[PDB]
């Protein structure tokens, strides 16, 4: 069920869908999303799990969180998995990722803001239920108050309309934890040679007690939990668990009341601080992110995502995507910080593609602390080493015209590019 | 100055006088018979123009923000304020 | 909570009195310049002028010139 989307309003744009059932596997739907739509594997998947309810973020909050988020986004190809309805946080997050998308210089690294919603809650989805192959189905944007059903984010360019299950009205709930586990189980790039395992992180955004069984889900999968110390909901309700240290049954019922005091049911109150008190059993899986005192998203991502690293292991080879990933984003302060810090012991050996990586992409600092670590550059760089750092050259740099026109001409008078 | 000469040339028919008389004569025919600059874009190109426009706008500013946030005086003022 | 609704008077109190910062802060608490800001309200803005600025000698000027030639204060 595979169908396209021509947005009418404002602003003109085209979006992809597919329809999905909550009995499929989500095999098929990365499969699709890569090759149908030609999605590059992204380099980073951030889930946004909240923004929903009535009460919204705070404008400052916000606007923070969307430049940070987008920010962070920009610097390699990331996936902004949202609920693609026009609605709260997620529409500023899909109006600054289309935004960016716009002004964006450079195609090949791009931020793609997936959608995952369901079908009973779409608004005017029979306008949709066309889906021509050959003409894509017209539809219009209405900004909807809070009601029940919203409308379809015109900013938000690919779509998995995930239809209600007949058994648990939670169809969409387990798809997106499917479609999580699944994807952080894939190779960054398209072969596995200076692939890393796709880092997905999900960040919580004023929770309401209803989605504390999908968190813990995601928790048991094993994939970091970002939390808005501002958010309002659940959120504000971990931040302060952390802030105390500890958590007892009666502290968390005290505060789930406290925030939460339209919810009265003894059993859904006993099952939501059981909830709780699992999940913050993990601990290492859940990152808090002040804006006020960080401010900077990309940091903390980067930090929950060494932390699930080194909670899981202390090899070498389990830092290595961490590593990687702190190369891409020129967070040297970072990596000494986590990687570098006394417990993981680095080989010569162990940091030659890292140091390959960090030298062909213009990363200075981070050659410097390789240096520094036991890479003999004496070792390291052979001719033919030598030879593969010219060849992969950025192709927007005059040295590539350069010998461009040198090899024209050699070709000319008469394995490797150069 | 010289934008005001190149754009006059820009305007000017290819021929210098005496020969003007030429192109006058073809422009006046063509004209009873039947740019680089000052040119207007399809919508979508337009549209993408100004969302860019508005980008690097907004990183102007930005960049103005955090060298003032970052400036000697301001790092006092913080620091005044902080420290009582 | 804050409506669009409830910041409009506030909202035109600020921006005829030249309080930009709290103009800025409206903005950013959901009040949307598209919907408020009709060619009706852009008039009354412009009626209220300060009398004591250059703009409103002008538009007097101009006024006077409409008269001669030949509600709402321009």
């Amino acid at each position: 069920r595979l169908g396209d989307i021509d947005f009418t309003g404002v602003s003109r744009t085209r979006g992809k869908f597919v329809r999905v059932t909550s009995s499929t596997d989500p095999a098929e739907i990365y499969q699709i999303l890569t090759k149908q739509w030609g999605l590059a594997p992204p380099h980073l998947v951030v889930a946004l799990m909240g923004g929903d309810e009535v009460a919204q973020l705070k404008p400052w909050l916000r606007d923070t969180l969307r430049k940070g988020l987008v920010k962070a986004a920009q610097s390699t190809g990331a996936w902004i998995l949202t609920s693609g309805l026009r609605f709260g946080i997620t529409k500023n997050l899909g109006q600054a990722v289309r935004d960016h998308s716009l002004a964006s210089t450079s195609p090949k690294v791009r931020v793609v803001a997936i959608g995952i919603a369901p079908w009973n809650m779409i608004q005017n989805r029979d306008l949709l239920l066309s889906a021509k192959p050959d003409h894509p189905a017209t539809y219009p944007t209405e900004d909807l108050p809070y009601g029940a059903v919203y409308s379809l984010d015109c900013n938000h360019s690919h779509f998995i309309l995930v239809d209600e299950d007949p058994k648990r009205p939670g169809a969409t709930g387990e798809m997106r934890v499917k479609m999580l586990k699944h994807i952080s189980l894939q190779r960054t790039g398209y072969g596995g040679t200076g692939s890393i395992e796709i880092p997905v992180l999900c960040l919580l955004v004023h929770g309401e007690p209803r989605i504390l069984q999908k968190m813990y889900k995601n928790i048991q999968n094993s994939i970091p939990w970002l939390i808005l110390a501002g958010s309002g909901g659940v959120a504000d309700i971990l931040v302060t668990l952390m802030d105390r240290g500890c958590w007892d049954a009666d502290i968390v019922q005290e505060l789930l009341i406290n925030t939460f005091p339209d919810g009265l049911h003894s059993t859904e109150i006993t099952s939501w601080t059981k909830l709780i008190q699992r999940i913050l059993d993990h601990g290492h899986l859940l990152t808090v992110h002040d804006p006020e005192q960080d401010s900077e998203l990309d940091t903390v991502i980067l930090k929950a995502l060494v932390k699930a690293c080194k909670s899981q292991s202390q090899e070498a080879q389990d830092f290595l995507d961490a590593l990687k990933l702190a190369v891409a984003w020129n967070r040297v302060d970072i990596a000494k910080s986590e990687i570098f810090s006394g417990d993981v012991q680095w080989s010569a050996q162990d940091l030659e593609e890292v140091m390959m990586e960090a030298l062909v992409n213009d990363k200075p600092d981070f050659v410097r602390l390789f240096v520094d670590n036991g890479v003999n550059i004496k070792q390291f760089l052979t001719y033919g080493r030598l030879q593969e750092l010219y060849c992969s050259v950025s192709e927007k740099n005059l040295l590539h015209t350069l010998l461009l026109k040198k090899n024209q001409e050699r070709q000319a008078q008469l394995k490797f590019r150069f | 100055q010289r934008y005001n000469l190149i754009v006059e040339y820009h305007s000017r028919p290819a021929l210098a006088p005496p020969f003007i008389i030429i192109s006058h004569i073809t422009q006046a025919l063509l004209s009873f018979i039947k740019d680089l600059l000052e040119r207007e874009l399809p919508s979508g190109l337009d549209q993408k123009l100004m969302t860019w426009e508005t980008v690097q706008k907004e990183n102007y500013l930005a960049k103005l923000e955090h060298e003032h946030r970052e400036s000697s005086g301001e790092r006092l003022r913080y620091t005044s304020s902080k420290v009582q």
